[PDB]
């Protein structure tokens, strides 16, 4: 199996900054999704195959990486951007990395 | 050079101007002129009409002196009475749908000349080389 | 002399990667066993006698099975010419009838159930005043209780008309050759370990392809082409569980499958011109229809594909065989058709095996439908008329169509299951060495001559 | 008008806001663009061109010797080419030509010719 | 558009099963498989399995297996080819159970694999 | 910026003189030159674009040489209707900088 | 000779070679190009799909230097900015397929400088024969 | 011009024989009402000025 770890965890920042969440996995070679959840709301994807931005999706979201290590960024972050983030591969997920106003 | 502009001179884009004028720009015009469930049948007859149009143009050319090119000078010359009108004014001032609307009578008489003329410098090549 | 001038040199042997037509074409054998017996018998350009493959030098293309063209182009193909051999043939509209449906004559059991319904009814005659009273036998899986008495319906009576298919016309495989016309070509990959996927380093063109019997077969495809010297797993990406692996081995598997059930067919006048052709006797004993496989060399060939599946999972993996899991009747049990005869035969006697990283014959039974519903169109059903005698046949199996299930949780073992799912998947077994380019000469490059005016 | 000819005022107040309008035309093609000029001719120094903006976008590119103190717009269905020069002292007095900027090419690869021909000015003079 | 309509949310008892329903509208339905997914508190996502409408064919997780099922009914008539409706009947019921149930489709764009999952339906809350 | 400078202010010759314009840059503007006649009082016209090549409508008397940033324009046979103002036009950057001027008596 | 053994050098076969080894067989190659109920209709379109690039490449070639020879020398001379490569490296080591993902930014650029020069070569030749 | 049917419908679907189905009205939900069409009065009245001018 394929486990999925999320660094940061809680990430406590200001609106207008930028921030970049990161998340490592066991087997290295394939993609990685991103997902983004608001508090008690639909989920909505954010970047499909690590690169691409899915629809209704602005371009400050940047998704980058290679190998285990996968980058996320936000820049310039908007007070609807504090959400819940997931990493995920094929099934697996991982644990969601909380964004929290500072 | 930063800073640059364009005239994107199109296809079909002489009619008005002079004879001159549409000498340069003739070659694209040559070029635009062939690219392009009873509908596709539709489309299949307006497509092979359009190469059966193409391929009797370039046989009708090939005939006379000139295989594939798109200027050919002949050995026939101009007869003065079809149209009687002298370099300058014919190479400056008239349009082509004029031009077309002047001569469109003795066009037959002109290809025929064309092709007899072809033919017997075929035949004067093909004896210039008999002694060799 | 340093100062270069360019030259268009027409006719330069350079392709790109296209997307075209290729055109059909069989063979001139099955135009000498004329009148229509099959499809494309006599909507196909007679065969080159000479296949003539050219087998090239220091080359090396890219390929892809799993994004590759022309199998679409296959499955649309194949689709429409199999919509276009039923529109000759009779619609069953006065068929959809109140069916009066007894238990068939049996030594009846009361545990088990009778696979025959004996049903007596209603049917026009050719002249539209008088009607007669007409009897037949169907199976269970073609009738439905409507709402004592005891009435039956046919179960295509709300969806659609069942076109009958025509009994002059079979069902029989013929080789098709997909040729590519003018301006294109077919490139053929001949690299031995070649997982379909990526550069291969020995290519060769020919102007059509190989011999691909169309099968019609969910899992357990038959009549393939045969691996060359190993058994070989492929897959679009394995660690994908939603993409299905194809496995071709090397040796084949002999299966016999027989209805030993022998039948009447018998005439009915629906109307002027309109025959349908139902079941009449049964003649001797009510058996069960079914196949047969060898018991040591399906062991023997479980064994290679587990070899050959312990290279993708490390070696120390538990590997186990486990049946399919549940949907219709035609994508957990395997499918096929032996000369115009359906069969929906259980796949639990194979696939029921266990493997650790240290004369007899398996007999499973089959279920026999009238009424089809392929490729599961929405208003397009086709009855099958019943055969003659005892019908067998002997098929190899070449291949599997796997699925590795949802392991998560710290899974130890990986159990693989069978299911047919797309039939596209069955055209990509056969098409997987090919790719179709197209040739764009006129190339340019500079050399020493300018040309003299 | 002929073609590129400035009109408008030809007298500016003192630290108002010059205003010329130009007669544009659209090319032959709607696939093709110009870029509209202004241009001034002084009697101190030489010509000096004031700014100017492409026919399909509304971005203006203009000279920062005058510190972003133009306002460059067109109507091309008015046959408007329009300068707003603001804070306009008396170093602005000159001579103003509108310039029609394009290519002449032929066939969709090639370059095969550029015509920048200018229009007859119109003095301005600020006092 | 896409839309997945599921139902209410439901309350069970230990030992029951739960019948949710998925009515999925707007393409065509035999096309694009559907993915169940599950999301518990304190334990983020988890996987339950995929049927491809077409024909059935089903898949499940492994440590899931003889306690889900998975059935779809298709849209028979040559009027409304979009409409479609897949189920999930989940037995064996623990109080572990209580979460909220997503039934997920992929998009439809070229390198759009299938575990990328576009278009969500609103959730159900299974409390047991 | 880049700095322009045309030479000379003014030339006088007589009928039929080859003369000579030099146009010089600050920075490379490699073949990016324009040579513009201007009749006092009337609009520039254009002669010379990309600096080598002749324009079509005026004679083969303006004749251009020159590169990098050195470039000078040719008059064979010098006629009544070149007295003119002739203006070298840089388009290589921005902004456009045109020459001093040129005038032709 | 008795005793005649043959390779049957077919179409298609000089892609790995040196471009002078494909030199001399791309006349078959260029031979083999041309020649090849709803199912007559997609035989139909794919024969005069056929037909309308064979009739492209023609016509693409004719406003060239070159009508209906295969090897053509013009008047354009190699900018050395698209490729710079010298002559032994690309006539003795290169392949084809490199060849073509080597310069496939400039190839339309190549086609408008062969395009303009042999239009300039028209209007010189025209000229040429003015004075006679 | 603003164009519409006020009355409220119901599709009714009967099956006539094997995938036939035939549509037809079924209950009229509320008011039964004359279906009909809007123009401005004022701009009908200087459209046709100008079409007389
Ligand atoms: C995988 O590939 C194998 C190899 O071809 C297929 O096996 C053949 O399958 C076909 C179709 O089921 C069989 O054809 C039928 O055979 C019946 C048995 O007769 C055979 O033997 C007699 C006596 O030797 C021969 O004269 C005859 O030609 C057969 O070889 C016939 O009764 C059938 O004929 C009836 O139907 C045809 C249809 O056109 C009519 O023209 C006839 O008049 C008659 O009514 C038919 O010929 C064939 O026998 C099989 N071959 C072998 C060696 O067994 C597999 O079927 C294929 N797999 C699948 C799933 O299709
Ligand atoms: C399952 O396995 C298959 C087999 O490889 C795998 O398919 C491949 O996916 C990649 C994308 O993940 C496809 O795209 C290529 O990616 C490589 C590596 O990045 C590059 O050469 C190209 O991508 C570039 O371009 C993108 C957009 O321009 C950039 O965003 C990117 O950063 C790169 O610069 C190229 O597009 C590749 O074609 C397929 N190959 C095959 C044979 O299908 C698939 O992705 C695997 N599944 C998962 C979920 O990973
Ligand atoms: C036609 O079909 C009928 C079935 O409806 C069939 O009748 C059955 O015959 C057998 C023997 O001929 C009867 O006896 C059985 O024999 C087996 C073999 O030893 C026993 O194992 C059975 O015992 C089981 O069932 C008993 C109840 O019947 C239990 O008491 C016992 O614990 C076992 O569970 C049994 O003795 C059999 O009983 C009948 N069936 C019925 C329903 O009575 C008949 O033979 C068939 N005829 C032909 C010609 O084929
Ligand atoms: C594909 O083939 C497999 C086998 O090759 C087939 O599986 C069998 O199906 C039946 C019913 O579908 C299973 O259930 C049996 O049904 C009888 C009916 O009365 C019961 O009496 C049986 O119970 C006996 O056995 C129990 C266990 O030993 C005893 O506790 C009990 O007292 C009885 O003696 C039994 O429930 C049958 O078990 C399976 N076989 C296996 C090995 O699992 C399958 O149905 C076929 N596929 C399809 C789609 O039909
Ligand atoms: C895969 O193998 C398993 C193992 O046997 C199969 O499960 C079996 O499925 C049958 C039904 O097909 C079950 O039979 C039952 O019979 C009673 C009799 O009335 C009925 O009430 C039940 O509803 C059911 O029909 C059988 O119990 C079951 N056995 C086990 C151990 O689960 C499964 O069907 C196989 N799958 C395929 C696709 O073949
Ligand atoms: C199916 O049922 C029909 C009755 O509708 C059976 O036909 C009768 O069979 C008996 C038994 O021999 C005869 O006495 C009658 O004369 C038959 N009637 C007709 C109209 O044929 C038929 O035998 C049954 N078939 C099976 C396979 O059980
Ligand atoms: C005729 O078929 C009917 C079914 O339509 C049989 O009725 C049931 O059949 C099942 C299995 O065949 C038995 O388990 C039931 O006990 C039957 N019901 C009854 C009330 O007996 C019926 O047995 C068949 N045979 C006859 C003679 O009617
Ligand atoms: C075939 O047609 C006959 C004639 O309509 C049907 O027989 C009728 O059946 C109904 C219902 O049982 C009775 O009320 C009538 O009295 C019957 N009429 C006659 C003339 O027999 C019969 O049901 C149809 N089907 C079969 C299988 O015979
Ligand atoms: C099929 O074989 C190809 C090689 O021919 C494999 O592709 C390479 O796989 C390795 C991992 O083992 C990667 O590091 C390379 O980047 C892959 N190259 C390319 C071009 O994809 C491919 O993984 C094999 N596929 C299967 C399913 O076995
Ligand atoms: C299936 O039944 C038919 C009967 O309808 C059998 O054909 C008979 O065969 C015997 C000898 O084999 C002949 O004497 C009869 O004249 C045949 N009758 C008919 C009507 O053809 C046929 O042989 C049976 N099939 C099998 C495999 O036994
Ligand atoms: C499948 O059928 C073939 C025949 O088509 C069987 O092969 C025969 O096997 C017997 C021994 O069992 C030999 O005596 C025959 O010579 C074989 N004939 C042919 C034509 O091969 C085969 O045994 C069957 N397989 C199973 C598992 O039943
Ligand atoms: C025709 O319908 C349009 C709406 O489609 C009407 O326009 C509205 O007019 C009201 C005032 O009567 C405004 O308050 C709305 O904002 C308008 N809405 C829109 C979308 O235009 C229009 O008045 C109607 N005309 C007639 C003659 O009935
Ligand atoms: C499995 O064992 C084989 C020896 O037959 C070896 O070649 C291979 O590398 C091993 N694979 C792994 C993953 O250890
Ligand atoms: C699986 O194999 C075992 C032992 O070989 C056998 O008892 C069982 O019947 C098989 N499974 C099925 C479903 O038949
Ligand atoms: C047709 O009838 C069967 C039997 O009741 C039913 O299951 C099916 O849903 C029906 N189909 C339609 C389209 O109504």
């Amino acid at each position: 199996e394929i486990v999925l770890t999320q660094s940061p965890g809680i990430l406590s920042l200001s609106p207008g900054e930028t921030a970049t969440l990161f998340c490592k996995a066991s087997q290295g070679g394939n993609a990685m999704t991103w997902y983004q959840k608001r508090r008690g709301q639909v989920p909505r994807l954010l970047i499909y195959d690590t690169s691409r931005r899915a629809s209704g999706v602005p371009d400050r979201f940047v998704g980058s990486g290679s190998g285990t290590d996968f980058f996320l960024t936000i820049n310039k972050l908007d007070r609807e951007d504090f959400a819940v983030y997931y990493c995920q591969q094929f099934e697996f997920f991982g644990l969601g990395s909380e964004l929290e106003v500072h | 050079a930063v800073g640059i502009g364009a005239v994107f001179l199109g296809f079909l884009g002489a009619a008005g101007s002079t004879m001159g004028a549409a000498s340069m720009t003739l070659t694209v015009q040559a070029r635009n002129l062939l690219s392009g469930t009873v509908w596709g049948i539709k489309q299949l007859q307006a497509r092979v009409l359009a190469v059966e149009r193409y391929l009797r143009d370039q046989q009708l050319l090939g005939i006379w002196g000139c295989s594939g090119k798109l200027i050919c000078c002949t050995n026939v010359p101009w007869n003065s009475s079809w149209s009687n009108r002298n370099l300058s004014e014919i190479w400056d001032n008239m349009t082509w749908l004029q031009w077309d609307k002047e001569i469109s009578n003795y066009t037959q008489i002109i290809y025929g000349l064309l092709e007899e003329s072809q033919n017997q410098q075929e035949k004067n090549e093909q004896d210039l080389l008999a002694l060799d | 002399a340093e100062n270069l001038w360019v030259t268009v040199y027409y006719g330069v042997p350079v392709w790109k990667d296209a997307e075209t037509t290729l055109f059909c074409a069989s063979d001139a054998k099955a135009y000498e066993t004329e009148k229509h017996n099959v499809w494309a018998t006599h909507a196909c350009v007679p065969t080159d006698p000479n296949p003539q493959e050219i087998h090239l030098e220091n080359v090396t293309e890219e390929f892809n099975m799993w994004k590759n063209n022309m199998v679409e182009q296959m499955h649309t193909d194949i689709i429409s010419l199999w919509d276009q051999s039923l529109k000759p043939c009779v619609k069953l509209t006065p068929l959809c009838v109140t069916l009066q449906c007894t238990n068939v004559t049996n030594n009846i059991t009361d545990d088990m159930r009778g696979e025959l319904k004996n049903c007596s009814f209603n049917m026009t005659t050719e002249l539209r005043d008088k009607k007669q009273k007409v009897y037949s036998l169907f199976y269970r899986l073609d009738v439905v209780q409507i709402n004592s008495n005891k009435e039956y319906r046919l179960i295509n009576c709300n969806t659609s008309a069942c076109t009958q298919a025509c009994p002059k016309v079979s069902f029989e495989p013929i080789p098709i050759h997909y040729c590519a016309p003018a301006g294109f070509a077919i490139l053929k990959c001949k690299d031995k370990k070649f997982n379909g996927t990526g550069p291969c380093p020995s290519v060769s063109t020919v102007q059509c392809t190989h011999g691909i019997k169309p099968v019609v077969s969910t899992q357990l495809l038959l009549n393939g082409s045969l691996a060359e010297e190993e058994v070989m797993i492929r897959s679009e990406n394995i660690t994908n569980n939603a993409k299905n692996i194809l496995v071709q081995f090397n040796t084949p598997v002999q299966i016999n499958c027989t209805r030993p059930n022998n039948n009447t067919r018998k005439s009915i006048r629906i109307g002027p011109g309109q025959a349908f052709y139902a079941t009449g006797d049964i003649i001797g004993d009510i058996r069960q229809a079914h196949c047969n496989v060898s018991k040591a060399t399906w062991n023997e060939t479980l064994g290679k594909v587990v070899k050959q599946l312990r290279k993708h999972f490390g070696n120390n993996t538990i590997i186990r065989f486990a049946n399919s899991s549940g949907g219709d009747l035609e994508v957990t049990t395997h499918s096929f058709n032996c000369g115009g005869e359906f069969f929906y035969c259980n796949t639990s006697g194979l696939f029921n095996s266990t493997w650790i990283s240290n004369n007899d014959s398996i007999t499973l039974p089959c279920r026999i439908k009238q009424i089809i519903n392929m490729w599961q169109r929405i208003g397009q059903c086709m009855y099958a008329p019943p055969i003659q005698g005892v019908i067998r046949c002997v098929s190899n199996i070449t291949g599997l169509i796997l699925t590795r299930d949802g392991g998560s949780t710290n899974s130890t073992t990986e159990t693989f299951r069978p299911g047919g799912g797309d039939m596209r998947d069955n055209w990509r077994s056969e098409l997987y060495k090919y790719k179709v380019v197209k040739i764009e000469p006129l190339g340019v490059a500079p050399t020493r001559c300018k040309r003299r005016v | 008008q002929v073609q590129l000819q400035v009109s408008g005022p030809g007298v500016v107040r003192p630290s108002e806001t010059l205003s010329l309008t130009c007669e544009v035309s659209s090319g032959s093609t709607s696939r093709d663009f110009f870029y509209w000029s202004w241009v001034r001719q002084t009697p101190g120094k030489g010509l000096e061109w004031i700014g100017g903006m492409y026919s399909n976008s509304e971005e203006t590119n203009h000279n920062p010797s005058l510190k972003s103190r133009v306002i460059i717009s067109k109507d091309t269905s008015k046959n408007e080419f329009s300068l707003r020069l603001t804070s306009v002292t008396a170093a602005d007095t000159a001579v103003y030509f509108c310039s029609s900027r394009a290519k002449i090419y032929y066939s969709a690869s090639y370059s095969g010719g550029r015509i920048d021909v200018w229009g007859p000015g119109l003095l301005v003079t600020v006092s | 558009q896409v839309q997945l309509v599921q139902s209410g949310a439901v309350i069970k008892t230990p030992g029951s099963s739960v019948k949710i329903s998925c009515r999925a509208s707007g393409y065509n339905f035999r096309d694009y498989s559907i993915h169940w997914v599950r999301l518990i508190p304190d334990k983020g996502f988890e996987w339950i399995g995929w049927i491809k409408p077409l024909w059935g064919a089903v898949s499940y997780a492994r440590q899931l297996q003889g306690r889900v099922s998975m059935t779809r009914q298709l849209s028979q008539d040559p009027d409304d080819p979009d409409w479609g409706v897949a189920y999930m009947e989940f037995s064996g019921l623990t109080p572990a159970d209580t979460a909220e149930y997503f039934c997920v489709r992929r998009g439809s764009c070229d390198y759009c694999g299938d575990f990328p999952w576009q278009y969500w339906g609103q959730g159900t809350v299974v409390v047991v | 910026d880049i700095q322009m400078t045309q030479s000379p202010s003014s030339l006088s010759a007589s009928i039929g003189d080859r003369v000579t314009v030099t146009c010089r840059a600050s920075q490379g503007i490699d073949k990016d030159l324009s040579w513009f006649q201007q009749k006092p009082g009337k609009a520039p016209t254009l002669l010379i674009y990309t600096a080598s090549t002749l324009q079509t409508g005026v004679s083969s008397r303006f004749s251009g040489s020159g590169s990098g940033t050195d470039f000078s324009l040719t008059i064979n046979n010098l006629q009544p209707e070149d007295v003119a103002t002739y203006f070298c036009q840089q388009d290589f950057s921005f902004p456009l900088t045109f020459g001093g001027g040129t005038k032709v008596d």
